RNA sequence: GCUGAAAGCAUCUAAGCGGGAAGCCCGCCCCAAGAUGAGGCCUCCCACGGCGUCAAGCCGGUAAGGACCCGGGAAGACUA
RNA sequence: UGUCGGCUCGUCGCAUCCUGGGGCUGAAGAAGGUCCCAAGGGUUGGGCUGUUCGCCCAUUAAAGCGGCACGCGAGCUGGG
RNA sequence: GUGAGGGCGCGAGCGAUAACGUCCGCGUCCGAGCGCGGGAACAACCGAGACCGCCAGCUAAGGCCCCCAAGUCUGGGCUAA
């Protein structure tokens, strides 16, 4: 019978974002965050590395993209389809820019929800200085 | 950014050199500075002003070590004003001169479930030849299969009132420091008692 | 490039003279050659956007030179009775048919001079600058085209 | 409209830069951390007293403090 | 799967009626013509007819067109 | 038993060299294969005819950056919307 993972202790990372095009970028993240690149890995479980990535701002993007990327918020109100181009958000919380990326990029499952946790992004560096910090390209 | 706080006394009317004003009286006894929050405490510049005495038994709360942490007498109420760190201990009348004009929040009356025809001031229905069902009613919400629902915040009947108002721009009128009082340009929202604070418009 | 003093960076060239220094944003994959007191320029490739890149920084490298050396002067023309100028200081102020004085703001690294109430230079040091200032000027009253009114620089007139 | 090459000239653009809408973003007003991404501040009370070898829990008494009940309100269907 | 018009409540589109800005003019100025940009808001009361439609009175910055089962009869009316 | 057929490709009439239009013909699938893969989903388009089992193995269409199996493959050109 196929191999039965148990608990594993969370593996955190640390990934830079300096020139690094916006697409790449997530798609590695999202393909770590969960446990995808481990070959013990186990969809039922969830047991994703802790992705943190730092220099958001940094962020490279092609082509017209600043100008014009273009984000949806609809509100559940008449006429609230209220858009954001890129280049306000990142003026405003430039870290969504990259979370709503791989966000989109998770499993629409529930348990995906839980691996957008395992995901922490800003723009510094300077991460919460917990303990774990392995860096990575 | 001028802010103190007070209550709803009343309102009659006044004149000013030949002519006729009506003008609400507010009370703005002295409000003792609490905690004047920093940036670097908190994130925002603001001062917790205090008001009304207090039966020292009644606030037996933890409010007591807050008190004693500036040392005042037990206030009944005390909010914040935002953007806005004086001097001394304490705020009053003195802080607005007649021609100045300000901003007045309130909370006003409750009319509890109230009509929609009452609420947002609608049309209602025939009185005469409609039939008797629909006087003051809505009418029609929405289409048909398309879109099948109801636009969020359609305006419609219920509990309405008893909120936050603020009216602008009301000109303080005779301040009178002997006695704490405050005149301005009448139309007040809240009761005759209900907490009011009192700030700096914006005309530019 | 005589008496210049061109200085070399990464992505942009500071060039400094009688007048001062001042910067210029230079291309990417240019070449910023500096060869004997002189300054040379040359391209990757002969594609057809660097064709383009290539002339634009070429001149936009020797404006930054004639920018420091003699210097950069527009003129400016007024016509009709009223409209007029008096330079107050630096800012000067015009009327020329309104019921408002023109105040007119003395950018940095700019100063318009004022030999005659119609005549009025532009003296500065950036032909951005220069150019703007110039319209910025005539921007404030056209010319009438039915005659002659407004300010002009020195082209001529609209009949 | 500027500087400006492609394209010795020319050109508001292809790099870049400026001006310019009752519109957009912010500003004003109102809700709002069920913002399960549950934020922050100030102050008050503090040990297990006993089983659980562990881990996971329970129990009667407490503290700060809250609730019930009662009189009552420009608050209010009810409840709050 | 209730069918006109009316009432009530609207909301959306833009090919804009008004107000906003702008180009050209056979644009002196005023006033206007035409095209481009631009829904945020606004877009009257009345006579006749079941009417929609339209004609008319008085005014207006203007008295916009169209989608929503030519929106809306478990909201109303019932003249057609 | 059936005597409403339908979509599709092709050849024609009608239609307007219109219609998820219609009327014959040749074939095909659906019908009755709404069983499976692909096509986002989807009777008829592409793959392929399910006797039952299996935690084996190659391949078809399509596909091989993330949701998603499997190349951010290799080499050479074009396209800045
Ligand atoms: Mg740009
Ligand atoms: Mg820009
Ligand atoms: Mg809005
Ligand atoms: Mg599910
Ligand atoms: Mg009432
Ligand atoms: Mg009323
Ligand atoms: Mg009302
Ligand atoms: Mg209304
Ligand atoms: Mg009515
Ligand atoms: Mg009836
Ligand atoms: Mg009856
Ligand atoms: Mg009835
Ligand atoms: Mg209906
Ligand atoms: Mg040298
Ligand atoms: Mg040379
Ligand atoms: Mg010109
Ligand atoms: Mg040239
Ligand atoms: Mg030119
Ligand atoms: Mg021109
Ligand atoms: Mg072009
Ligand atoms: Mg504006
Ligand atoms: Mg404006
Ligand atoms: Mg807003
Ligand atoms: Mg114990
Ligand atoms: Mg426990
Ligand atoms: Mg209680
Ligand atoms: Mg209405
Ligand atoms: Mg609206
Ligand atoms: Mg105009
Ligand atoms: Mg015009
Ligand atoms: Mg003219
Ligand atoms: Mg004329
Ligand atoms: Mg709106
Ligand atoms: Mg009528
Ligand atoms: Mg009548
Ligand atoms: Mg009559
Ligand atoms: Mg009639
Ligand atoms: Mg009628
Ligand atoms: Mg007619
Ligand atoms: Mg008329
Ligand atoms: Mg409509
Ligand atoms: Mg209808
Ligand atoms: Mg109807
Ligand atoms: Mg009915
Ligand atoms: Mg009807
Ligand atoms: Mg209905
Ligand atoms: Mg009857
Ligand atoms: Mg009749
Ligand atoms: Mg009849
Ligand atoms: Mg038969
Ligand atoms: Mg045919
Ligand atoms: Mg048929
Ligand atoms: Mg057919
Ligand atoms: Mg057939
Ligand atoms: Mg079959
Ligand atoms: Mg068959
Ligand atoms: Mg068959
Ligand atoms: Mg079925
Ligand atoms: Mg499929
Ligand atoms: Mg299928
Ligand atoms: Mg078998
Ligand atoms: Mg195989
Ligand atoms: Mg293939
Ligand atoms: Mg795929
Ligand atoms: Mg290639």
């Amino acid at each position: 019978k196929t191999y039965v993972p148990k608990q594993v202790e969370p593996r955190w990372v640390l990934i830079d974002a300096e020139g690094k095009t916006l697409g790449r970028l997530a798609t590695k993240i999202a393909t770590l965050l969960r446990g995808k690149h481990r070959p013990d890995w186990t969809p039922n479980v969830a047991m994703g590395d802790f992705v943190v990535v730092v220099n958001a701002d940094k962020i490279r993007v092609t082509g017209k993209k600043l100008e014009q990327k273009i984000y949806t918020r609809y509100s559940g109100y008449p006429g609230g389809l209220k858009k954001i181009p890129l280049e306000k958000m990142l003026a405003t919380h430039p870290e969504r820019v990259l979370e709503h990326a791989v966000k989109g990029m998770l499993p629409k499952g529930p348990l995906g929800r839980r691996l957008f946790k395992r995901l922490k992004v800003y723009a510094g560096p300077d991460h919460p200085h917990q303990a774990q910090r392995p860096e990575k390209l | 950014m001028k802010g103190i706080l007070g209550v709803k006394v009343g309102m009659t009317r006044i004149f000013r050199d030949d002519r006729a004003v009506p003008v609400t009286v507010i009370l703005a006894g002295p409000c003792p500075v609490v905690q004047r929050r920093t940036p670097e405490k908190d994130g925002y510049t603001a001062v917790q002003l205090g008001f009304l005495p207090q039966n020292p038994k009644r606030v037996n709360r933890p409010l007591k070590g807050h008190f004693a942490k500036a040392g005042v007498e037990p206030v009944r109420i005390l909010r914040e004003i935002r953007d806005f760190n004086p001097e001394g201990d304490t705020v009053t009348v003195e802080i607005f001169k007649p021609g100045e004009r300000v901003d007045v929040t309130g909370t006003s009356k409750g009319r509890g479930f109230a009509g929609v025809m009452k609420r947002w001031n609608f049309a209602g229905g025939p009185d005469s030849h409609g039939a008797h069902k629909i006087h003051r009613h809505p009418g029609s919400i929405g289409n048909r299969k398309t879109p099948g629902r109801v636009y969020k915040g359609k305006k419609m009947a219920g509990h309405y009132g008893a909120e936050r108002v603020t009216v602008m721009n009301l000109e303080v009128v005779d301040v009178i420091p002997e006695e704490n009082l405050l005149l301005v340009k009448g139309a007040v929202p809240g009761p005759n008692g209900g907490l009011v604070i009192v700030r700096e418009t914006k005309k530019a | 490039p005589k008496g210049v003093s061109v200085e070399v960076a990464p992505g942009r060239v500071k060039v400094k003279g009688p007048k001062g220094e001042l910067e210029v944003p230079v291309s990417p994959e240019m070449r910023v050659v500096v060869e004997e007191g002189v300054v040379r320029v040359e391209r990757p490739s002969d594609e057809r956007r660097h064709k383009s890149l290539h002339g634009l920084t070429r001149t936009l490298i020797a404006n930054a030179v004639k920018g420091v050396s003699e210097g950069y002067s527009k003129e400016l023309l007024i016509k009709g009775i009223g409209y007029r100028a008096r330079l107050v200081g630096r800012a000067l102020e015009l009327t020329v048919g309104f019921s408002h004085p023109v105040v007119v703001e003395p950018p940095e690294g700019i100063t318009f001079e004022v030999p005659e109430p119609t005549r009025v230079r532009v003296s500065g040091i950036d032909k951005q600058k220069v150019g703007q200032v110039a319209a910025n000027i005539r921007a404030i009253r056209k010319p009438s085209a039915y005659h002659e009114k407004g300010i002009y620089y020195a082209g001529e007139p609209v009949r």
